[PDB]
C-alpha cells in the first residue's frame, strides 16, 4: 500500500493506485491492484494496514453487489459512499478497527455528473476535485491547487496525473514502483494500459 | 423461544405439515421451466381477477438471484420472499470465498437444504413455497433447470412445472419434448413454453410472463407484444 | 405441560391455508373502509372513520391516516393499536436507510421490509399475527407516484386504485368502472369520495366521519408535500363535489 | 389413560405412567443375567439379532477398569448413561485419586434418571442395567431401574422371561455366593442361571455374552470363540 | 505481580533402535538453587507401548501426561479397544497442547 | 372436569388434585417413623425384603444431611433423594455464609419452599414423598414431617407409609405414658416396636429394620446409624413384644 | 395433541416407530459384503419421465474408506452425510488416521435420538453404510432412526425390504466373489422394483481396499445388467 | 421450570373475532360507572368510590390517579390491573420521555405509551389482557387540553366528554344533551356531579365520589419557590369537603 | 373448556382461577380478626391442632415480617409460608435500597402487585391466600392493610377473615356505628387484645382456652406475638368482668 489519488473533471473520476505491495526490505510484488469494482459506475481505492485493507475492500463490494441484485438498480456515488463512511465510523470503535483509507470515484448517472470523495479510517468524508491519501498529499494537493481546473478534459486529466506521479517519483523516499489508473465515466470504468 | 414441534410424523408416516405445505403450492399459480439446446426458459401464469394492477411496481415473478442465475415458484408469496433473500445472500458469499459465482446446482442444494432445515426444526412450519432455479455455470454453455419442494428434495429436469394445473401442462411437456431433441433456438424454446402455458392459462394477453436465460449471464424478461405474437402465431397453426 | 393450551397459530390448514391470516382477513373486513387513487400528477387517500360519535373530538384525531416520513403514508383497515406498532417500526426503518445512504428510502424497500415483519408473525413464535392491511400512498425518484396493499399474510401487490376494509367487492368494481389512466388528482378526490358515499354502510357520508389526504408535487418546483386535510378542509371538499 | 401424556402427570392412584411405559421396553429387552461371589463378579447375556444376515446387539459396556454394565432396552438411552458412568468413574480417578465405589455409581444413576421424570418435555430412560465391580469392599452387583430405584443385590436377572433365572438363583443362593479364587465356576453358575429363561433357542458361540471383574482381574467382556468353553 | 510459570530443571532424552526405544530422564527436581527431590519420576508408561514425558514447568508436564494418559483411555473406548499407534498418539497430543496456543504448557515434550 | 390433568390447577374447591394424586404415591410406600426423645431424635424404617437375592444391610434408606440432621422418606424413593441433593446444597451454603450448621426449623423452611415450589407450575411433578426429618441444634431437638404439597408441622412424633395408622396410634400412647420425657435408648427400642407393629399392614413379604438417631448425650449431637449390639438388642425388644 | 418423546403402553416411542414407517414408503436399497468388497445399490425410481435420472444422489461417499446407500425421506440424509463427513475428515486430522467404519456409524447414530422439545423430530431415513477398516476388514451397517445400528452379511431396506431380505437370506455365503455379489443385487433389485430394471434408473457402486469408494457408470452396469439376463436364461 | 408459555393466548376465531379483548370488555361493562368531560379551560375526571366493606378505608384506595403533573387517569373495570398500568405509566412517562428531554410528555404521547403496553398483552406469549378501560385527562404547551380514552384492545380515542362502564350508555347520553363548546371548568364540574349521580345507589356525598381536575396551575401545590418557569401542577385531586359544597348548590 | 384451568378471561368475562383461589382460602377453616388502638394494632385468629402427635408451638399462621410488621394469614400453610418469605425479602431489601423501615402499606401494595402478576401471566398460579398486615406505622399510625389472589388491597379501620367473616364483620360494624370513632379508644394494648377476643366470641358464639387463640400485637417500633400464657392472662381479665 502507500500512494492512491483521485481526479475529479468535466466528465470523469481519475484515480491513480500505486503497484508497490513492501514487506520488510522485500518488495514481493510491483503489479498489484488496489482497487474494487462496487457497481459498475462505481470504483473504490484503498490503503493502510496489510490484510485490512482487501478484507474490508472486498466486505463493501460484496454488499454493494448484493443491493443492487436486491433491488435491480445502482446506487448512486453519494449513497455508496455514506454507506462506507458508517461502516468505517463503527469500525473506529470496535475491539479491532479496520485500518483502511479510501478513495471513492463514481459517475452519477440521473445528475450525469463525476464525484469523488475521500474517506479515512476514523470515516471523515469529504467531497473533493481532487483527494490523496498518505504522505502522497504533502506533494500533490499544493500541485493540484495550481494546474487543476474544473472544466478539464479526461486527457487534460490524465496529463495533470502524469505531473502528480512524476513529483512522486522525484522526492518520495520509496520506489512504490509506478501506478495503475482507472478512469470512471459515463459508459462505466476502463483501464488505461500504458502508464 | 417458540419450541413447539409443528412438523412431525402420523400413525402411517407423514408429515402433514410438509404435506399441506404441498397443497399451498399446489394453490399458487402456474409455473414451467423448459431447457433447450443453448438456453433456458421460465414461464409463468398470472391471475387475471386483478385488474387495476400496476405492473411497474409489482413483484415479478421470476427473481435474479445473480446475474446467472434466476429462480421462479409456486406457492405463497410472502414465503418466497425469504427464500429469494437467503439465496442472494449465498450467492454473494460463495463469490466473496470461493472468487467463483455459485453453481446452479450449488444454489439449488442451498436453497433445497433451507427447506428441509424448516420441517424438523422447533417453532416453525415448512416453506409453502416449490421452485423452479434455472442458469448457467460459470464459464459452461450446458442449461441447467432444478426444482425444489417443501419437503427439501431437490432434482434436475429437462421440462418441469408447479402449481395449479400443473399435472396438465406436464402431461403436454411429456409427449411434446423429445429429449433426443431439445428446442435447438431460442424461439423453438420459448414456444414450446407459451403454448404448454396455453393449455392451462385462458388468455394470452398479460395473463403469462416469459423470462429468457443464455450462458454468461445474458438474462432479458419478454414485454407484452413479444409474447403475444407467440400467443397469435400458435392459434393461427391450430386452426387446422 | 402448556402443550394444552396452545392454538398453534403459525400451521397450515388440511386445504393449505394459514387459519390465523383468514381469520384476520375475517377480521378486517368489518373496518372502516380505505380508499388509495393513484393520479399522474398525485395520489388521493380517503378513509371512513368507524361508526362515530358526536362527542367525539375530530380534529385532534387520527385513526385511518398515518404519516411514516415526508414522501409517504398509510391508510389503516384493522385494528389501530396493531397498526400504530408496525408504524412506529416502518418510521425507524426510513430514518436507518436515511441515515445509512444520505437518501430517503425508495417507496418498495419500506413495503417489502413492512410486509416482511407480517411474514414472520405467520411462520414461527408461535403468536397472532397482526390484525392490519395497509394501503401505502408514497413518492420516490425512481417509479414516482405508488400505490401499494399489504395483508396479514405478508404479502403486498402495487395499485393504481385499491380499497381495503369494509365492502372491498362492491368498491373495486365502482373505482374499476370510472377510473382512467390520464386522469388528474382532483378527479381521483372526486372518484375516492363518489366511492366512499355509495359503498357506506351508514346513511349520509358527512365530514366527520372522514379522514382524507393527498400527495402531490402540487408544491414550487420538483418537490413534494403531504397535506392531511383538516374538518374545515373536507367539509369544503364535500359540498364542492355535491355530495352535501 | 388421561395421565399417561407425559411424565408430570400422576395417575389418580398416584402412579406414573411414563416411567411404567418405560420399564415395559426392559421386559421386550434379551435377557440378562448378574450374580456374584465374595471375590468376583459376573455378568452373562443373551445377545439379540435382527435376522440370519445381521450381527448380534452387544449387551456388555465397559465403564472403568474395575467398572461395567450389562442393558436390556433401549441400547441408545444405555450408551447415554453407561457415557455418564464413564465420566463419573474418571471424574473420581483425575481429581481424586480414587476408583469410585459402585455404590456411588448407584447414587448417581438413580439421581440422573429421577429429573427425567419430573419435568415437562423429558421423558424417562427406556432402559435396563446391571452394574458389576471390584472396588475396596469387594465384589458387588447393582440392578438399575429407569424409575430411578437402585438395587445391590448377590444376584438377578432382567429382561424377557427372567423370572426363570432369577428363581435359580434365589435357589442356588448359599452355593455361588462361596465360589471364591474360581473365575470359571462362577461363570458356569452364571451360564446355567441364563440357560432357565431359554425357549426354542439355545446358546451358541455368537449368541453368548460373558463379563468378569474381580480380585485380580481387570473387567474383561467375552465374545466369539471365547465363550465356546461354557456350551 | 503473580507469575504462573515456573522451570524444575531436569533433561530428557529419546533414543530409538531398530525393534526398540528407549526414553530416559533424569529424576532430580529443582526450583531455583533447591533440591525439591532427588526421585521424582518423570517418565511415564502411558499404555498401548508408549512411553512419555514432558519436561520443564512440571505443573504442566504432570498436567499433559495426565490429559494424554486420559485420551488413551478414551480412545479404547470410542474406537473398540483399538490400540493408538505412535504416530496417532504424536498428531493427538499436537492438539492437546495447540489447544493452549495463548496460555502454553511450559515443556518440552517426547515420546 | 379436568381440573386434575394438569399440577398447579385449582379446582373448583380451591384444592390441587395432582399434589393429592401424590400423596397416593405415598400412602402405597413403605412405613417410616419419627420419635422426639429427650435431647433428640429417632428414626427408622420398614426395607421390605423383596427376594433371598437382596443383600441385608446394604440397601440403606435412611440418609443424613450435613452432619446432625437425619431424612427418611417414604413412596418413590428416587424423588426422595432429590430432595436430600438439594438440602445437602441448602445447609451447605448456610454454613458457608453464616459459618454456624444450618438450624433445624431454618433446614425443614428451605425443604418446604423447595417442595411448595413444585406446585406451582405446570411444568413440574410434584414431590411423590412424605419426608420425615430432624436433628439437634443450638435450641435442642426438633423433629419435622413434610408432605407433597409443602405442608410441613414440628412433631412429638410423626409417621407416614401404609402403616401410618397403626403407627400414629402407638406413637399417641408414647406421648400420653411419657409427658416428662422419652430417653434416647427408650425410643431406639421403642422405634423397632412400632415398626414391627405398622408391619402387620405389609405382612406377605417379611422385612428388615433400619434405625438412627441423633442425641446431645449419647451421640455427641451428631447423626449415626444403629448397628450391632444396639440394633439386636432392639430387635429382640421388639420381637418380645409381639408375642 | 401430545409430547413428541412420549412412550406408548408397548415402550416404544411413537415418533421413532412412526418414522419406520416412511421409510417403508422409500424406495428399495440393498447391500451386500464379501471379503473382496462391498457393494451398494439403489432403486432410483424417477416420478416423471422428464426428470433427468441421473441428478437423482441416492448412493453417497462419506470418505475414500466409506460410502453410504439411503431410503425414505432422502431429504433427511443432508445433514446426517454433512455429520458424517465432518466426523471423518476430523477424526483423521485428530489422529492421522483412518477412522473405524463401527465409529463414523455409531456417531451418526448419536444423532438419531436428538429430538424432542435439538431437532423437532426424529430423522425419515435409513442408511445403509459400507465401509474398509485394517481391524475388521469389509462391513456393512444399518442405521436406523431409533439410534440403532445392527452389521450386516447382508441388508435390504424400503418398500421392497421384507421380501428381498428373504431373497438374500437364501442367496448370501461366505465365499461370494465381488463379481457374484454385483450381480445378486442386480438380480434382486429387478425382483421387487415396479418399473423395468435398467441402467438408467438403478444404480450400483462398491467399496474396496485397494481402490476405495466408488459409484458405478451408467455404462459399467448396463452391462453387468446383460451379463445377469443371460446367466439367468442359460439353465 | 421456566414460562413455558411463549405462544399467544389472543388469537383469531373464524369470525374473525379476538376472543379475549372482548372478553376483557365484558369486563369493563361489570365494572363502576367512570366519566370525563373537557372545558374551555380544564378537564374533569370523575367516579363512584365503591366500598367493599364499611370497615374499610376508602381513602385509602385511590381510583383516581396523578401520572405527571399535568395528567390524571381514571379507570372502569379489575382495579389491580389499573394499579400496575398506573406504575408502569408513571415509570415510562420519565425513562422514555422527561429523561431525554428534560420536560413531561403531552398528553397524547404518555396515551400512546400505555395504549402500546395494552396492545402488547394482547399479542405477546402466555399473558392475557388487561381488564380495564382508562380515562385519561391532561393539558400540555401546544395541545392545550385533552381528554381519551384507552381500551383492552390497545385503542385510543380523544374525547369531548364521555363515559365508561356500568351505566356509560345512559351517561354518554345525558353528556350529549348537556355538553357545549362554550363550558367554563365549574359547569363542566356541574355536569359532571349530575351525571354520576344517575348511576350511583346509596350514598351520594364527597366520601363515596372521587373527583379530579386538570386546570390552572397550583403554585401553593408545588413546594418551593424561586424559579419563575416552574409554577406548579395543573393536576388537582378535589377534596370531601370541596365536593360536599358543590353538592347543595346542585 | 381450558379457560377455567389457566388465568385468561371467561366469556363474561371472569378468572374462575383466582376465584378458586378464594375458596381455598378458607381449607384451613380458621377465622381471623384485626383491630386499632389508639398505639397499637392488634391481630388474632383462631388455633386448631387437631392432632395429638403435633408440636403445638410450631403450628402457626401469623408471621413478623419485619421488626415493625406482622402478617396473619388465611389459607394454607405452603403458599402462606411462600408469601412469609417473600414478605421479608421484600421488607428486607427496601430498607436496604431507601434507607427507611418499609411501610406496612407498601408492603401490601406490593405484595398485592405481585399476586396481580400471577393473574395475568400464565405460567404462575395465584397462591390461595389472604394476607393481613399490620404495623403501627411511623407517619399514618396504627395500620391494617389486606391482600387477596385478585390483587386487591385497602386499608381498613378493623377488619376480619376465614368461613365465618361475615358475622364478625357485622359485629365489628355495629360496634362501631355506637362507638362513633374510627378504633378502639383504650390505652394499653392489653384491653385492646381483650378487646378483640370479646367480640370475636360475641360473633363466633364460641369460648376460647389458652391454645384455642393465637395472638399478635404491633405498636411502636416493635410487632411481637403472644405465649400461651400471655393469653391466658388476657382470658382471666375478660372472665373477671
Ligand atoms: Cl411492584
Amino acid at each position: 500500500m502507500d500512494i492512491i489519488l483521485g481526479i475529479r473533471v468535466q466528465d470523469s473520476v481519475i484515480l491513480a493506485s500505486s503497484k508497490a505491495v513492501t514487506r520488510g526490505i522485500s518488495v514481493l510484488k510491483d503489479s498489484d491492484d488496489k482497487t474494487r469494482q462496487l457497481s459498475p459506475h462505481t470504483l473504490m481505492s484503498f490503503a493502510g494496514e496489510a490484510g485490512d485493507t482487501v478484507q474490508f475492500a472486498e466486505y463493501i463490494q460484496a454488499n454493494i453487489q448484493l443491493y443492487s441484485i436486491r433491488e435491480d438498480y445502482e446506487l448512486s456515488p453519494q449513497a455508496v459512499s455514506s454507506f462506507v463512511r458508517q461502516e468505517l465510523a463503527k469500525s473506529i470503535r470496535s475491539r479491532r478497527p479496520y485500518q483502511v483509507n479510501v478513495l471513492i470515484g463514481g459517475y452519477d448517472k440521473k445528475k450525469n455528473k463525476p464525484e469523488l470523495y475521500q474517506i479515512d479510517y476514523l470515516g471523515t468524508k469529504v467531497e473533493l476535485p481532487y483527494g490523496a491519501h498518505g504522505y502522497s498529499g504533502f506533494y500533490t494537493f499544493s500541485l493540484l491547487d495550481h494546474h487543476y481546473r474544473p472544466d478539464m478534459t479526461t486527457e487534460e486529466g490524465l496529463d495533470l496525473l502524469k505531473l502528480c506521479v512524476q513529483e512522486l517519483e522525484k522526492r518520495m523516499p520509496m520506489d512504490f514502483k509506478g501506478v495503475i489508473v482507472k478512469i470512471v465515466d459515463k459508459d462505466g470504468i476502463r483501464q488505461v494500459d500504458d502508464f | 423461544g417458540y419450541d413447539r414441534a409443528l412438523s412431525i410424523f402420523s400413525p402411517d408416516g407423514h408429515i402433514f405439515q410438509v404435506e399441506y405445505a404441498l397443497e399451498a403450492v399446489k394453490r399458487g399459480t402456474c409455473a414451467v421451466g423448459v431447457k433447450g439446446k443453448n438456453c433456458v426458459v421460465l414461464g409463468c401464469e398470472r391471475r387475471s381477477t386483478l385488474k387495476l394492477q400496476d405492473t411497474r411496481i409489482t413483484p415479478s415473478k421470476v427473481s435474479k438471484i445473480d446475474s446467472h442465475v434466476v429462480l421462479s415458484f409456486s406457492g405463497l408469496n410472502a414465503d418466497s420472499r425469504i427464500l429469494i433473500e437467503k439465496a442472494r445472500v449465498e450467492a454473494q458469499s460463495h463469490r466473496l470465498t470461493l472468487e467463483d459465482p455459485v453453481t446452479v446446482e450449488y444454489l439449488t442444494r442451498y436453497v433445497a437444504g433451507v427447506q428441509q432445515r424448516y420441517t424438523q426444526s422447533g417453532g416453525v412450519r415448512p416453506f409453502g413455497v416449490s421452485t423452479l432455479i434455472a442458469g448457467f455455470d460459470p464459464r459452461d454453455d450446458e442449461p441447467k433447470l432444478y426444482q425444489t419442494e417443501p419437503s427439501g428434495i431437490y432434482s434436475s429436469w429437462s421440462a418441469q412445472t408447479i402449481g395449479r394445473n400443473s399435472k396438465t401442462v406436464r402431461e403436454f411437456l411429456e409427449k411434446n419434448y423429445d429429449r433426443k431433441e431439445p428446442p435447438a433456438t431460442v424461439e423453438e424454446c420459448v414456444k414450446l413454453t407459451v403454448r404448454s402455458l396455453l393449455e392451462v392459462v385462458q388468455t394470452g394477453a398479460k395473463n403469462i410472463e416469459i423470462t429468457v436465460v443464455k450462458p454468461d449471464s445474458d438474462i432479458v424478461a419478454l414485454s407484452s407484444e413479444e409474447i403475444n405474437q407467440y400467443v397469435t402465431q400458435i392459434e393461427q397453426e391450430k386452426q387446422e | 405441560g402448556s402443550r394444552r393450551y396452545d392454538s398453534r397459530t403459525t400451521i397450515f390448514s388440511p386445504e393449505g391455508r394459514l387459519y390465523q391470516v383468514e381469520y384476520a382477513l375475517e377480521s378486517i373486513s368489518h373496518a372502516g373502509t380505505a380508499i388509495g387513487i393513484m393520479a399522474s400528477d398525485g395520489i388521493v387517500l380517503a378513509a371512513e372513520r368507524k361508526v362515530t360519535s358526536t362527542l367525539l373530538e375530530q380534529d385532534t384525531s387520527t385513526e385511518k391516516l398515518y404519516k411514516l416520513n415526508d414522501k409517504i403514508a398509510v391508510a389503516v383497515a384493522g385494528l389501530t393499536a396493531d397498526a400504530e406498532i408496525l408504524i412506529n417500526t416502518a418510521r425507524i426503518h426510513a430514518q436507518n436507510y436515511l441515515k445509512t445512504y444520505n437518501e430517503d428510502i425508495p417507496v418498495e424497500i419500506l413495503v417489502r421490509r413492512l410486509s416482511d415483519i407480517k411474514q414472520g408473525y405467520t411462520q414461527h413464535g408461535g403468536l397472532r399475527p397482526f390484525g392490519v392491511s395497509f394501503i401505502y400512498a408514497g413518492y420516490d425518484d425512481r417509479y414516482g407516484y405508488q400505490l401499494y396493499t399489504s395483508n396479514p399474510s405478508g404479502n403486498y401487490t402495487g395499485w393504481k386504485a385499491i380499497s381495503v376494509g369494509a365492502n372491498t367487492s362492491a368498491a373495486q368494481t365502482l373505482l374499476q368502472m370510472d377510473y382512467k389512466d390520464d386522469m388528474k388528482v382532483d378527479d381521483a378526490i372526486e372518484l375516492a369520495l363518489k366511492t366512499l358515499s355509495k359503498t357506506t354502510d351508514s346513511s349520509a357520508l358527512t365530514y366527520d366521519r372522514l379522514e382524507f389526504a393527498t400527495i402531490r408535487k402540487g408544491a414550487n418546483d420538483g418537490e413534494v408535500y403531504q397535506k392531511i386535510f383538516k374538518p374545515q378542509e373536507i367539509k369544503d371538499i364535500l359540498v364542492k363535489t355535491g355530495i352535501t | 389413560n388421561n395421565y399417561d401424556g407425559d411424565t408430570v402427570t400422576f395417575s389418580p392412584t398416584g402412579r406414573l405412567f411414563q416411567v411404567e411405559y418405560a420399564l415395559e421396553a426392559i421386559k421386550q429387552g434379551s435377557v440378562t443375567v448378574g450374580l456374584r461371589s465374595n471375590t468376583h463378579a459376573v455378568l452373562v447375556a443373551l445377545k439379540r439379532n435382527a435376522d440370519e444376515l445381521s450381527s448380534y446387539q452387544k449387551k456388555i459396556i465397559k465403564c472403568d477398569e474395575h467398572m461395567g454394565l450389562s442393558l436390556a432396552g433401549l441400547a441408545p438411552d444405555a450408551r447415554v448413561l453407561s457415557n455418564y458412568l464413564r465420566q463419573q468413574c474418571n471424574y473420581s480417578s483425575l481429581v481424586f485419586n480414587r476408583k469410585l465405589a459402585v455404590e456411588r455409581a448407584g447414587h448417581l444413576l438413580c439421581d440422573k434418571a429421577q429429573k427425567n421424570t419430573q419435568s415437562y418435555g423429558g421423558r424417562p430412560y427406556g432402559v435396563g442395567l446391571l452394574i458389576i465391580g471390584y472396588d475396596k469392599s469387594g465384589a458387588h452387583l447393582l440392578e438399575f431401574q429407569p424409575s430411578g430405584n437402585v438395587t445391590e443385590l448377590y444376584g438377578t436377572a432382567i429382561g424377557a422371561r427372567s423370572q426363570g433365572a432369577k428363581t435359580y438363583l434365589e435357589r442356588t443362593l448359599d452355593t455361588f455366593i462361596k465360589i471364591d479364587g474360581n473365575p470359571d465356576e462362577l461363570i458356569k453358575a452364571g451360564v446355567e442361571a441364563i440357560s432357565q429363561s431359554l425357549r426354542d433357542e439355545s446358546l451358541t458361540v455368537d449368541n453368548l455374552s460373558i463379563a468378569i471383574v474381580g480380585k485380580d482381574t481387570p473387567f474383561t467382556i467375552y465374545d466369539g470363540e471365547a465363550v465356546a468353553k461354557y456350551i | 505481580q503473580f507469575n504462573p510459570y515456573g522451570d524444575n530443571g531436569g533433561t530428557i532424552l529419546g533414543i530409538a533402535g531398530e525393534d526398540f526405544a528407549v526414553l530416559a530422564g533424569d529424576t532430580r527436581n529443582i526450583t531455583d538453587y533447591s533440591i525439591n527431590s532427588r526421585y521424582e519420576p518423570k517418565v511415564f508408561d502411558c499404555g498401548d507401548n508408549i512411553v512419555m514425558s514432558a519436561n520443564g514447568f512440571a505443573a504442566d508436564g504432570d498436567a499433559l501426561v495426565k490429559r494424554f494418559k486420559n485420551s488413551v483411555k478414551w480412545y479404547h473406548f470410542d474406537h473398540n479397544d483399538k490400540k493408538l499407534s505412535i504416530n496417532s498418539a504424536a498428531r493427538n497430543i499436537q492438539h492437546l497442547l495447540y489447544g493452549k496456543r495463548f496460555f502454553p504448557y511450559y515443556v518440552h515434550t517426547i515420546i | 372436569t379436568g381440573y386434575d390433568l394438569s399440577n398447579s390447577v385449582f379446582s373448583p374447591d380451591g384444592r390441587n388434585f395432582q399434589v393429592e394424586y401424590a400423596v397416593k404415591a405415598v400412602e402405597n410406600g413403605t412405613t417410616s417413623i419419627g420419635i422426639k426423645c429427650n435431647d433428640g431424635v429417632v428414626f427408622a424404617v420398614e426395607k421390605l425384603i423383596t427376594s433371598k437375592l437382596l443383600v441385608p444391610q446394604k440397601n440403606v434408606k435412611i440418609q443424613v444431611v450435613d452432619r446432625h440432621i437425619g431424612c427418611v422418606y417414604s413412596g418413590l424413593i428416587p424423588d426422595g433423594r432429590h430432595l436430600v441433593n438439594r438440602g445437602r446444597e441448602e445447609a451447605a451454603s448456610f454454613k458457608k455464609l453464616y459459618k454456624t450448621p444450618i438450624p433445624i426449623p431454618a433446614f425443614a423452611d428451605r425443604l418446604g419452599q423447595y417442595v411448595q415450589a413444585h406446585t406451582l407450575y405446570n411444568s413440574v411433578r410434584p414431590f411423590g414423598v412424605s419426608t420425615i426429618f430432624g436433628g439437634v441444634d443450638k435450641n435442642g431437638a426438633h423433629l419435622y414431617m413434610l408432605e407433597p404439597s409443602g405442608s410441613y408441622w414440628g412433631y412429638k412424633g410423626a409417621a407416614t407409609g401404609k402403616g401410618r395408622q397403626s403407627a400414629k396410634a402407638e406413637l399417641e400412647k408414647l406421648v400420653d405414658h411419657h409427658p416428662e420425657g422419652l430417653s434416647a435408648r427408650e425410643a431406639v427400642k421403642q422405634a423397632a416396636k412400632i415398626i414391627y407393629l405398622a408391619h402387620e399392614d405389609n405382612k406377605e413379604k417379611d422385612f428388615e429394620l433400619e434405625i438412627s438417631w441423633c442425641s446431645l448425650s449419647e451421640t455427641n449431637g451428631l447423626h449415626k446409624f444403629v448397628k450391632g449390639d444396639l440394633l439386636q438388642e432392639a430387635i429382640d425388644f421388639a420381637q418380645k413384644e409381639i408375642n | 395433541d401430545r409430547g413428541v418423546s412420549t412412550f406408548s403402553p408397548e415402550g416404544r416411542l411413537f415418533q421413532v416407530e412412526y418414522s419406520l414407517e416412511a421409510i417403508k414408503l422409500g424406495s428399495t436399497a440393498i447391500g451386500i459384503a464379501t471379503k473382496e468388497g462391498v457393494v451398494l445399490g439403489v432403486e432410483k425410481r424417477a416420478t416423471s419421465p422428464l426428470l433427468e435420472s441421473d441428478s437423482i444422489e441416492k448412493i453417497v461417499e462419506i470418505d475414500r474408506h466409506i460410502g453410504c446407500a439411503m431410503s425414505g425421506l432422502t431429504a433427511d440424509a443432508r445433514s446426517m452425510i454433512e455429520h458424517a463427513r465432518t466426523a471423518a475428515v476430523t477424526h483423521n486430522l485428530y489422529y492421522d488416521e483412518d477412522i473405524n467404519v463401527e465409529s463414523l456409524t455409531q456417531s451418526v447414530c448419536d444423532l438419531a435420538l436428538r429430538f424432542g422439545e435439538l431437532m423437532s423430530r426424529p430423522f425419515g431415513v435409513a442408511l445403509l453404510i459400507a465401509g474398509h477398516d485394517a481391524d475388521d476388514g469389509y462391513q456393512l451397517f444399518h442405521a436406523e432412526p431409533s439410534g440403532t445400528f445392527y452389521r450386516y452379511n447382508a441388508k435390504a431396506i424400503g418398500s421392497g425390504s421384507e421380501g428381498a431380505q428373504a431373497e438374500l437370506l437364501n442367496e448370501w455365503h461366505s465365499s461370494l466373489t465381488l463379481k457374484e455379489a454385483e450381480l445378486l443385487v442386480l438380480k434382486i433389485l429387478k425382483q421387487v422394483m415396479e418399473e423395468k430394471l435398467d441402467e438408467n434408473n438403478a444404480q450400483l457402486s462398491c467399496i474396496t481396499k485397494q481402490d476405495g469408494f466408488k459409484i458405478y457408470d451408467n455404462e459399467k452396469t448396463a452391462e453387468l445388467i446383460k451379463e445377469l439376463k443371460e446367466k439367468e436364461a442359460a439353465e | 421450570m421456566t414460562d413455558r408459555y411463549s405462544f399467544s393466548l389472543t388469537t383469531f376465531s373464524p369470525s374473525g373475532k379476538l376472543g379475549q379483548i372482548d372478553y376483557a370488555l365484558t369486563a369493563v361493562k361489570q365494572g363502576v360507572t367512570s366519566l370525563g368531560i373537557k372545558a374551555t379551560n380544564g378537564v374533569v375526571i370523575a367516579t363512584e368510590k365503591k366500598s367493599s366493606s364499611p370497615l374499610a378505608m376508602s381513602e385509602t384506595l385511590s381510583k383516581v390517579s396523578l401520572l405527571t403533573p399535568d395528567i390524571g387517569a381514571v379507570y372502569s373495570g379489575m382495579g389491580p390491573d389499573y394499579r400496575v398500568l398506573v406504575d408502569k405509566s408513571r415509570k415510562v412517562a420519565h425513562t422514555s420521555y422527561k429523561r431525554i428531554y428534560g420536560e413531561y410528555p403531552p398528553t397524547k404521547l404518555l396515551v400512546s405509551e400505555v395504549a402500546k403496553i395494552m396492545q402488547e398483552a394482547t399479542q405477546s406469549g402466555g399473558v392475557r389482557p388487561f381488564g380495564v378501560s382508562l380515562l385519561i385527562a391532561g393539558h400540555d404547551e401546544f395541545n392545550g387540553f385533552s381528554l381519551y380514552q384507552v381500551d383492552p384492545s390497545g385503542s385510543y380515542f380523544p374525547w369531548k366528554a364521555t363515559a365508561i362502564g356500568k351505566g356509560s350508555v345512559a351517561a354518554k347520553t345525558f353528556l350529549e344533551k348537556r355538553w357545549n363548546d362554550e363550558l367554563e371548568l365549574e359547569d363542566a364540574i356541574h355536569i359532571a356531579l349530575l351525571t354520576l349521580k344517575e348511576s350511583v345507589e346509596g350514598e351520594f356525598n364527597g366520601d363515596t365520589i372521587e373527583l379530579a381536575i386538570i386546570g390552572d396551575e397550583n403554585p401553593d401545590l408545588l413546594g418551593y419557590t424561586g424559579i419563575p418557569t416552574d409554577k406548579g401542577p395543573r393536576f388537582r385531586k378535589l377534596t370531601s369537603q370541596e365536593i360536599n359544597d358543590r353538592l347543595e348548590a346542585l | 373448556g381450558y379457560d377455567r384451568h389457566i388465568t385468561i378471561f371467561s366469556p363474561e368475562g371472569r378468572l374462575y382461577q383466582v376465584e378458586y383461589a378464594f375458596k381455598a382460602t378458607n381449607q384451613t377453616n380458621i377465622n381471623s380478626l384485626a383491630v386499632r388502638g389508639k398505639d397499637c394494632t392488634v391481630v388474632i385468629s383462631q388455633k386448631k391442632v387437631p392432632d395429638k402427635l403435633l408440636d403445638p408451638t410450631t403450628v402457626s399462621y401469623i408471621f413478623c415480617i419485619s421488626r415493625t410488621i406482622g402478617m396473619v394469614v388465611n389459607g394454607p400453610i405452603p403458599d402462606a409460608r411462600n408469601a412469609a418469605l417473600r414478605a421479608k425479602a421484600e421488607a428486607a431489601e427496601f430498607r436496604y435500597k431507601y434507607g427507611y423501615d418499609m411501610p406496612c402499606d407498601v408492603l401490601a401494595k406490593r405484595m398485592a402487585n405481585l399476586s396481580q402478576i400471577y393473574t395475568q401471566r400464565a405460567y404462575m398460579r395465584p397462591l390461595g391466600v389472604i394476607l393481613t398486615f399490620v404495623s403501627v406505622d411511623e407517619e399514618l399510625g396504627p395500620s391494617i392493610y389486606k391482600t387477596d389472589p385478585a390483587g386487591y388491597y385497602v386499608g381498613y379501620k378493623a377488619t376480619a377473615t376465614g368461613p365465618k367473616q361475615q358475622e364478625i364483620t357485622t359485629n365489628l360494624e355495629n360496634h362501631f356505628k355506637k362507638s362513633k370513632i374510627d378504633h378502639i379508644n383504650e390505652e394499653s394494648w392489653e384491653k385492646v387484645v381483650e378487646f378483640a377476643i370479646t367480640h370475636m366470641i360475641d360473633a363466633l358464639g364460641t369460648e376460647f382456652s389458652k391454645n384455642d387463640l393465637e395472638v399478635g400485637v404491633a405498636t411502636k417500633d416493635k410487632f411481637f406475638t403472644l405465649s400461651a400464657e400471655n393469653i391466658e392472662e388476657r382470658l382471666v381479665a375478660i372472665a373477671e368482668q
